[PDB]
């Protein structure tokens, strides 16, 4: 029977930058969740709302694996109700967390002698993110009163900045990509349960 | 509660250096933006530059770069400014206000005085009675006061009864005596009906000396 | 660079009737992303910092009173009190921030117009403790009166005193718009003590008549 594809999802050439973060949605098919949760590849599978230990019996309407590159001191930041540049202005998790968020380290893959510098997340924004929103936007950060005009300079700035991935780095500023499995229930029919 | 406080009024040897503050408070010093305004005696206002203390950059005023330069630090939470080369220009009250995203300037702080005067040693001011004269000579009311009359430089302040005694009282802009000095009078208009009852004190300080005295009314 | 045109220099009406000032840019102040007006006014009233009264040209902060409204677009704004009240003396800049550098606007004043008041004079002799140190001031205080104008003129056993007086003018007061004066007499103790009579004389337009008040050189 279909099995959801997970590897693309988990073993991909390249992830998306945490402030433009990835989202594939996995619906009518069977997967293994315990594929998962048994690898221990991961440094962090936290859990919200369900539960991993026998994962692969319940049935929902709809399952959302969000993926992207922050960086390790950050990985704690993609938790219910948690704030920081990435849970105001890059990848909002709801009060209400439902799924589980698993994450692993990158530096085999994304890291690079000299920096890598293709990997970005957001420095500023107006206001916060609301949960699972995403701005892709690159319009210049009004930090105060002026007006900018597209120009940049004082009070102007250009609102990405660059995670600068480098191999020998402390673990803090080391890669790792993170795959966020939202299973939500809804008023309509289930199609992904597992065995 | 916003608040931004700057130091008390300088007084430099002309061509030589300064440095003002202002202590913020109330608020997150890197979110908002600090702006620094000279309104120089009798003119209107200028604007002279700003500085942001998150990614601590500045702009400047065209006509003031070089001879002033904004500098905050983030522990403390205090803007600065300090201006190199100090002509008779200069000569001003520097202001430090803080900014929103709606308008430049929301938050203003006290104000520091910038006399720039040619070594011209703080002068104590001396402080004589102005003793109680009245309207009409069945009282109706009466006038009294303090005379302030030889300090250098300009920032003088006087109250009366520690800040209790306020309406009616009137204190005369400093005046500039051939002497080079300054001189001034605060006078306070009182219901005659009391002189014999109430005292009547008033309390000068003057920052440039440190001078605080408190005379009365004979 | 963008310089700030107010009219005009100096206003002045009464109480109630509308007081309507103006400030003109040299470059629209529109920024067409948003659609709004990079111009703000402030209230400096004597002696204080700034107060901001409306933002992006044409909006009351909070607390502002609605007598007060900003107005225009591109070039020509405007500041309309509808009804001054006494509190309203102060001089009114306009500011710009479409562009740095930040420019002000040169101010307008706000003086009051009330009804015509007559001053009250008294007459201060120099205090003893300033006598012994070795000069002598007589003040001559001008207390509430509308309009400024006001000829004080001192005499010295009826000889009129010239080049030895300096006088101090109050802003207009905020409560009821009258003023005050203080004209101060120097001489020494050299001099001082080569007379009996002091005297200040005050003409005004409230005055009818002329008022002098006089002091004699003792106890
Ligand atoms: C800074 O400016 C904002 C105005 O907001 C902006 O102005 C417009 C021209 C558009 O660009 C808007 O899209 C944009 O938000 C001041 O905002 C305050 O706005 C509200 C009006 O919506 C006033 O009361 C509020 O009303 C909402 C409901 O609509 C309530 O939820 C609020 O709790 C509040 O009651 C408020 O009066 C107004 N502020 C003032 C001072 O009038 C913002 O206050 C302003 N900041 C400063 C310091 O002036
Ligand atoms: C992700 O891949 C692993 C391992 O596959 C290897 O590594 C890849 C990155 C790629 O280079 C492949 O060609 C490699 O062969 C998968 O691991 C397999 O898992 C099954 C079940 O757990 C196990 O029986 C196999 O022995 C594993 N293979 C190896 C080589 O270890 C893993 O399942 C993939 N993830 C997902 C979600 O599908």
């Amino acid at each position: 029977t279909n099995l959801c594809p997970f590897g693309e999802v988990f073993n991909a050439t390249r992830f998306a930058s945490v402030y433009a973060w990835n989202r594939k949605r996995i619906s009518n098919c069977v997967a293994d969740y315990s594929v998962l949760y048994n690898s221990a590849s991961f440094s962090t599978f936290k859990c919200y709302g369900v539960s991993p230990t026998k994962l692969n019996d319940l049935c929902f309407t709809n399952v959302y694996a969000d993926s992207f590159v922050i960086r390790g001191d950050e990985v704690r930041q993609i938790a219910p109700g948690q704030t920081g540049k990435i849970a105001d202005y890059n990848y909002k998790l709801p009060d209400d967390f439902t799924g589980c968020v698993i994450a692993w380290n990158s530096n085999n893959l994304d890291s690079k002698v000299g920096g890598n510098y293709n990997y970005l997340y957001r420095l500023f924004r107006k206001s916060n993110l609301k949960p699972f929103e995403r701005d892709i936007s690159t319009e210049i950060y009004q930090a105060g009163s002026t007006p900018c005009n597209g120009v940049e300079g004082f009070n102007c700035y250009f609102p990405l900045q660059s995670y600068g991935f480098q191999p020998t780095n402390g673990v803090g500023y080391q890669p790792y990509r993170v795959v966020v499995l939202s299973f939500e229930l809804l008023h309509a029919p289930a199609t992904v349960c597992g065995p | 509660e916003v608040q931004l406080q700057q130091s008390g009024p300088e007084m430099v040897k002309p061509g030589a250096s300064v440095k003002i503050s202002c202590k913020t408070s109330g608020y997150t010093f890197t979110e908002y933006t600090i702006y620094w305004v000279k309104q120089s005696h009798g003119k209107s206002l200028e604007w002279l530059g700003g500085i942001n203390p998150n990614i601590g950059d500045t702009t400047y005023n065209q006509k003031f770069k070089g001879k002033a330069t904004l500098t905050v630090d983030t522990s403390s939470s205090t803007a600065y400014m300090e201006l190199r080369s100090l002509t008779s220009e200069d000569s001003a009250v520097y202001y430090c206000a803080r900014e929103v995203y709606n308008y430049s300037f929301a938050y203003w702080g006290q104000g520091t005085l910038v006399t720039v005067s040619a070594a011209s040693t703080t002068k104590g001011p001396s402080v004589f009675p102005l003793a109680p004269s009245s309207k009409s000579t069945s009282g109706g009311t009466a006038a009294l006061g303090c005379l302030v009359k030889d300090y250098f430089p300009e920032p003088v302040t006087v109250s009366w009864n520690s800040g209790a005694l306020t309406s009616g009282v009137h204190t005369f802009p400093a005046v500039l005596q051939s002497s080079g000095l300054y001189s001034l009078s605060s006078v306070v208009t009182v219901p005659s009906s009391s002189l014999g009852t109430q005292t009547y004190i008033c309390n000068v300080n003057h920052k440039p000396s440190n001078t605080k005295v408190d005379k009365k009314a004979e | 660079d963008i310089v700030m045109s107010q009219s005009p220099s100096s206003l002045a009406v009464s109480v109630g009737e509308k007081v309507t000032m103006s400030c003109k840019s040299s470059q629209s102040l529109l920024y067409s992303s948003n659609q709004k007006n990079y111009l703000a006014w402030y209230q400096q009233k004597l002696g204080q910092t700034p107060k901001l009264l409306i933002y992006w040209a044409s909006s009351r902060e909070s607390g502002v009173p609605d007598r007060f409204t900003g107005s225009g677009s591109g070039t020509d704004f405007t500041l309309t009190i509808s009804s001054v009240r006494a509190e309203d003396l102060a001089v009114y800049y306009c500011q710009q921030y479409y562009r740095y550098p930040l420019t002000f606007g040169v101010g307008t004043k706000l003086e009051l117009k009330r009804t015509v008041a007559a001053p009250s004079v008294f007459i201060f002799p120099p205090s003893d403790e300033q006598l012994k140190s070795g000069t002598a001031s007589v003040v001559c205080l001008l207390n509430n009166f509308y309009p400024r104008e006001a000829k004080v003129q001192w005499k010295v056993d009826n000889a009129l005193q010239s080049g030895n007086s300096q006088e101090s003018v109050t802003e207009q007061d905020s409560k009821d718009s009258t003023y005050s004066l203080s004209s101060t007499l120097t001489l020494s103790k050299a001099d001082y003590e080569k007379h009996k009579v002091y005297a200040c004389e005050v003409t005004h337009q409230g005055l009818s008549s002329p008022v002098t008040k006089s002091f004699n050189r003792g106890e």
